[PDB]
């Protein structure tokens, strides 16, 4: 029984939400391989951890940098999140530590890369193949969501594959806990909801909204809203006004008006049966969810991979030194990371 | 087509967050 599940989970996420752990590693423990990605905020690296030969993916963020940039109390729900949460397409947090420069996240490595880069490359995917990764969001959000988490940055640049071929939402750079209502301007242009950019006080209905602009991005190919500046797509999206290609199945251009429903009283997932009138959805009829849950299901997509610490699913950034002071920076705002 | 204008289009690389 899923309710079952999710009430022994809470009391799980609860226990390390009041007390989590702080200053379980060091950095020099840990071999940097390359740079994965990077951020607004911060780096991610590739990192082996000499003593096991384990391989992680390495957030590095600048503390001096993220007080600039008005990002501290994220960067800390960030960490305290993450360090909560339990679920088979998370990605899990292993370890966390400070110093006197950087604030480190040493996470799960996902050798398959981001989906956006197969996205790109392939152009669109089939709707069974976007559907298979469309579920395991689904679920991903009934978790988050009971447990009182907003997720606020969903697009395929945060959704690693598996060596199995399945799904981990990285980058909790947004995520937030909340009852009710709150109101950052945050998230990716093409991604937000009309309740985020008109100021109005917004919730967990973000979430599912988003859902439906990564559906539409991956059955598609394009965003259902795009142009060239972030303003230009602010007004489209309030329009509220979506073409679907010739090519998208009855069923899911259904899904995809209930989902991208600008009035929040009649979108899916935040009505009187949530999640569960997008689960009975006609779209995700043949879903089998505890399949799914268990990964059982074979994926359509499992990307080729030459051994662990492989890095050729992932694009090449710029290798920058990491600079530590001898001084500690921004001690007393990051004391409890 | 949409796809042209999509690729065409400034916004086909990784997009960043914005911030507040």
């Amino acid at each position: 029984s899923v309710k079952e599940f999710l009430a022994k989970a809470k009391e799980d996420f609860l226990k390390k939400w009041e007390n989590p752990a702080q200053n379980t590693a060091h950095l020099d423990q840990f071999e940097r391989i390359k740079t994965l990605g990077t951020g607004s905020f911060g780096r991610v690296m590739l990192v082996k951890h000499m003593e096991t030969g384990n391989h992680y993916a390495m957030k590095i963020l600048d503390k001096q940098k993220v007080v600039k940039l008005k990002q501290i109390e994220h960067t800390l729900n960030e960490k305290r999140i993450l360090q909560a949460v339990n679920f088979p397409f998370l990605v899990k947090l292993e370890f966390s530590f400070k110093d006197n420069s950087n604030l480190y996240m040493v996470m799960e490595y996902a050798p398959g890369g981001e989906m956006f880069s197969h996205l790109r490359r392939i152009g669109r995917f089939s709707e069974p193949h976007a559907r298979f990764y469309a579920a395991q969001i689904v679920l991903t959000f009934e978790y988050l969501h009971s447990l009182d988490l907003i997720y606020r940055d969903l697009k395929p640049e945060n959704l690693m594959i598996d060596q199995q071929g399945y799904i981990k939402v990285t980058d909790f750079g947004f995520a937030k806990r909340v009852k009710g209502r709150t109101w950052t301007l945050c998230g990716t242009p093409e991604y937000l909801a009309p309740e985020i950019i008109l100021s109005k006080g917004y919730n967990k209905a973000v979430d599912w909204w988003a859902l439906g602009v990564l559906i539409y991005e991956m059955a598609a190919g394009y965003p259902p809203f795009f142009a060239d500046q972030p303003i230009q797509i602010y007004e489209k999206i309030v329009s509220g006004k979506v073409r679907f290609p010739s090519h998208f199945s009855s069923d899911l251009k259904d899904l995809l008006r209930n989902l991208l429903q600008v009035d929040l009283t009649k979108r899916f997932g935040n009505l009187k049966n949530g999640v569960n009138d997008i689960k009975n959805h006609k779209w995700f009829a043949t879903t089998d969810w505890i399949a799914i849950y268990q990964r059982k299901v074979e994926a359509p997509f499992i990307p080729k991979f030459k051994g662990p610490g492989d890095t050729s699913n992932f694009d090449d950034y710029e290798e920058e030194e990491i600079r530590v002071s001898i001084n500690e920076k921004c001690g007393k705002e990051f004391s409890e990371f | 087509t949409t796809y042209a204008d999509f690729i065409a289009s400034g916004r086909t690389g990784r997009r960043n967050a914005i911030h507040d």
